[PDB]
């Protein structure tokens, strides 16, 4: 059972008519020869346009910015490492792909994003905490998108630095309480890297930041404040809080961050 | 009904806190608790006095009094079934005498034919269900053709809710004599859940309690399928393990009182039937057998039941530690990292003075070879525990005897007790075929009459006096 | 939450066999209290299925707290 990108690896991109080419686990890896990979190169067609890169056609010399070091408004360098370099062309770091191009992403390289979760305990009606048979219950908040049919974590792309909770959170928290809330974001981190989905080509991929703020107390404090700043209504169909459990109704990949987030506090699964 | 209302609250005392020592660590959103918190501001629901003195550390020695009982009654389960179940709170120290009397007497039960007293693990377990139907139906069968009493924990929780489930079942059964199961549950006061409902002075006979699994904390809830409850109390919320120096005082002085019927009189067996279990059951099992009782394990589904099972036919001293240290970290492999050196040597010296004494302590070997029922198992291991006892003279084979007829069932007479190696002559039946024929069992006369006992021999005319 | 095990039920009383339910639903691991078995009871009343009643009984559900003023106005 080698980890290996299994959502990306997976066939049929979303929302573009191609296939990928098929990659066994063996042949994933740069590492290993693998003579018949023939991917075909596909890009968005809104992928030669603005503010994302416009290498959908990189062939051309117009591939020039800095790879694996920030290259002006697009921080184009890798948290895993320095990613190597062919034909001008970054190569995934963790495996073959096997579909080349700059797909639907934004850029080249990783394509750096921002995974905030909000973790409070699970009180009774008294205001003890539930517990499991050993540990004890989590309640995270998470939105429901009208048009998704998947609840997900209020997370955005990182398009600007502290207005990425904004990104995420325009449609979701407030405007004058969302820079309250970006200061309560810093708080403690769990995961940095690159993050498997099924939006990554050989060339773009998706590394993300989880940090983890929580609530101790479940009285008031940021808790309270925090329910005050909901202006919740604005683009989104709902938010609540959940309860953890492995089968928590939630997007793929999310949950694989909450089965590392709850080892940083001994929850159930 | 209203003389036991009178007689319990005279009788029965309590314990409680008078003394406010605020302690350290705040509670799980109760910060306010002296050192007990109980319902208050302070660990008291008397005067908040300073009481003359500031004497820090506050001695339970010290500190708490006795009062009579005002959480007596009867209870019934709110929504889960329609009978009633006899309950009560006693103190820490109450004389079992007391206990026993209020047990025959008032709750009217008689005095039973054998003492069944099952222990294991707390935390919840799961097994094969071809064993888990074996055990149900073979502890079903044993306690209800006995005429015995089944003590336990009565917490929902670990292999106390898996013999309630098993009661239940004889509840879908209910053929004859439903009355017959009779079990009751020694638990903690201090940790009930929603025990707030059941404080009511001068009888609370209609109490409706309703229960909640995963809606407590750390203190958990009652069993809903035992049929009496006996709460020891402290004067302690959060403490665990205050039923355990009650319980075996109780269970020793239940087995030394002496049942007459007929014209024989015996002292009742006790036996102790031990599941999946854990660390702190290996000590009880070994402080029990140390006194005498026999113990029954049961070979699969056991974090420390399957090391005894598999450790029970190596011979002393072959037993080394590093055996012991693979064996506990193939089965547990969770909290076996986290056992020391310095306590496996504890275990090591434990499990060799259980193994040693080959006689009271017995195995199921479940399946492969003996494996007849479980309840023919229990009644053999407590007969040939009665058997290597010491004795001037062959009065254990007639003790034995006595045993095999104070319960029904004619089968272990004639499987075992007639088999060979006794030589009894028919002169040395005459007392128990007395006993035999005022009870009203013609089995054991036809089994009598087949070993050649003559009727002419036995009906003097003082045997005929008697019998009338 | 727990409306898969409600689900599967539902499931198993749509279709007609019953050894299905008692061999598997009401094996362990549900913790299910008898007041959630209130609908499919009814559905399992209406349709003529006595052997769901059994099964339902034996897991003991109270008649006495079953059958309320609308629930008999809706079954008639």
């Amino acid at each position: 059972g080698d980890s290996y990108h299994v959502n990306a690896r997976h066939l049929l991109y979303p929302n573009c008519p191609v296939t990928r080419f098929p990659v066994p686990n063996e042949k994933v890896p740069w590492e290993t020869e693998f003579l018949i990979y023939d991917p075909p190169f596909y890009t968005a067609e809104r992928k030669d346009a603005a503010a994302m890169d416009p290498m959908g056609d990189t062939l051309e010399p117009l591939s020039t910015i800095q790879y694996n070091v920030v290259d002006g408004l697009r921080d184009r360098r890798s948290f895993h490492g320095p990613y190597t370099v062919q034909a001008g062309l970054p190569l995934n770091p963790m495996g073959r792909t096997g579909l080349r191009g700059r797909g639907s992403l934004s850029c080249f390289g990783p394509n750096h994003t921002l995974y905030p979760m909000v973790t409070r305990w699970r009180r009774n009606e008294d205001g003890a905490i539930c517990r499991k048979s050993i540990k004890k219950m989590l309640e995270v908040l998470v939105v429901k998108l009208p048009l998704s049919e998947h609840w997900a974590l209020p997370g955005g792309s990182r398009e600007p630095g502290e207005m990425l909770p904004r990104k995420l959170k325009r449609i979701l928290r407030q405007e004058h309480w969302p820079s309250f809330e970006n200061l309560l974001k810093c708080g403690m981190e769990v995961y940095k890297g690159y993050m498997d989905d099924p939006r990554n080509t050989d060339n773009a991929w998706i590394e993300t930041v989880a940090v983890s703020v929580h609530f101790q107390d479940q009285n008031d404090v940021e808790l309270n404040r925090l329910n005050s700043n909901l202006h919740a209504c604005d683009s989104g169909a709902s938010i609540r809080w959940q309860v953890v459990d492995r089968r928590i109704p939630l997007y793929a990949n999310h949950k694989t961050l909450l089965q590392k987030a709850a080892a940083e506090f001994g929850a159930h699964y | 009904q209203e003389s036991l209302s009178s007689w319990i609250p005279e009788n029965i005392k309590k314990k409680e806190c008078v003394y406010f020592v605020e302690s350290s660590k705040l509670s799980d959103a109760g910060k306010v608790v002296c050192q007990c918190g109980y319902t208050h501001e302070q660990h008291l629901e008397e005067a908040t006095k300073p009481h003359t003195f500031q004497g820090t550390q506050w001695d339970p020695k010290k500190h708490v009094q006795e009062m009579p009982t005002d959480a007596f009654g009867d209870i019934v389960f709110t929504g889960l079934s329609q009978k009633v179940k006899k309950y009560v709170r006693v103190s820490q120290d109450t004389p079992s005498s007391v206990i026993y009397h209020l047990m025959t007497q008032h709750w009217g039960l008689d005095v039973p034919n054998l003492l069944i007293s099952v222990t294991g693990g707390a935390k919840n377990f799961n097994m094969k269900p071809r064993l888990k139907s074996i055990f149900r139906r073979g502890l079903v069968k044993v306690a209800q053709t006995t005429g015995a009493w089944i003590i336990t924990g009565g917490s929902h929780t670990g292999v106390m809710k898996q013999v309630g489930e098993a009661v239940r079942d004889f509840s879908l059964s209910s053929s004859y004599k439903e009355g017959e199961l009779i079990t009751i549950g020694v638990a903690t006061w201090g940790t009930v859940h929603r025990r707030e409902g059941l404080i009511h002075p001068t009888g609370s006979f209609p109490a409706e309690y309703i229960l909640d699994e995963d809606g407590q904390g750390n203190l958990t809830c009652l069993d809903s399928n035992h049929s009496h409850f006996i709460l020891v109390d402290d004067g302690t919320h959060g403490q665990y393990g205050v039923e355990i120096p009650l319980r075996t005082r109780l269970e020793k002085f239940i087995s030394e009182q002496t049942k007459e019927r007929g014209g024989v009189a015996i002292k009742i067996p006790i036996v102790c039937v031990v599941l999946e279990g854990g660390p702190g059951t290996l000590h009880t099992i070994d402080n029990a057998t140390t006194n005498g009782t026999p113990c029954v394990v049961v070979e699969g589904s056991g974090r420390v039941a399957d090391v005894i099972a598999q450790v029970a036919n190596l011979p002393v001293s072959d037993i080394t530690i590093s055996l012991i240290q693979q064996k506990l970290s193939v089965f547990f492999q969770e909290m076996f990292e986290t056992f020391t050196e310095s306590r496996i040597v504890e275990w090591t010296k434990k499990i060799q003075d259980i193994v040693r004494r080959r006689q009271l302590l017995t195995v199921f070997r479940e399946g492969k070879d003996g494996q007849q029922d479980v309840d023919v198992a229990i009644l053999q291991a407590l007969l040939k525990a009665s058997r290597s006892q010491d004795h001037f003279g062959h009065e254990n084979w007639d003790h034995q005897l006595k045993l095999a007829v104070a319960w029904n069932r004619v089968d272990i007479a004639r499987s075992e007790i007639f088999m060979d190696e006794w030589q009894w002559k028919p002169s040395d039946l005459h007392p128990t075929m007395t006993a035999a024929l005022i009870s009203n069992k013609p089995e054991f006369v036809k089994l009598f009459l087949e070993n050649g006992v003559q009727l002419k021999e036995f009906v003097t005319w003082d045997t005929l006096l008697y019998l009338y």
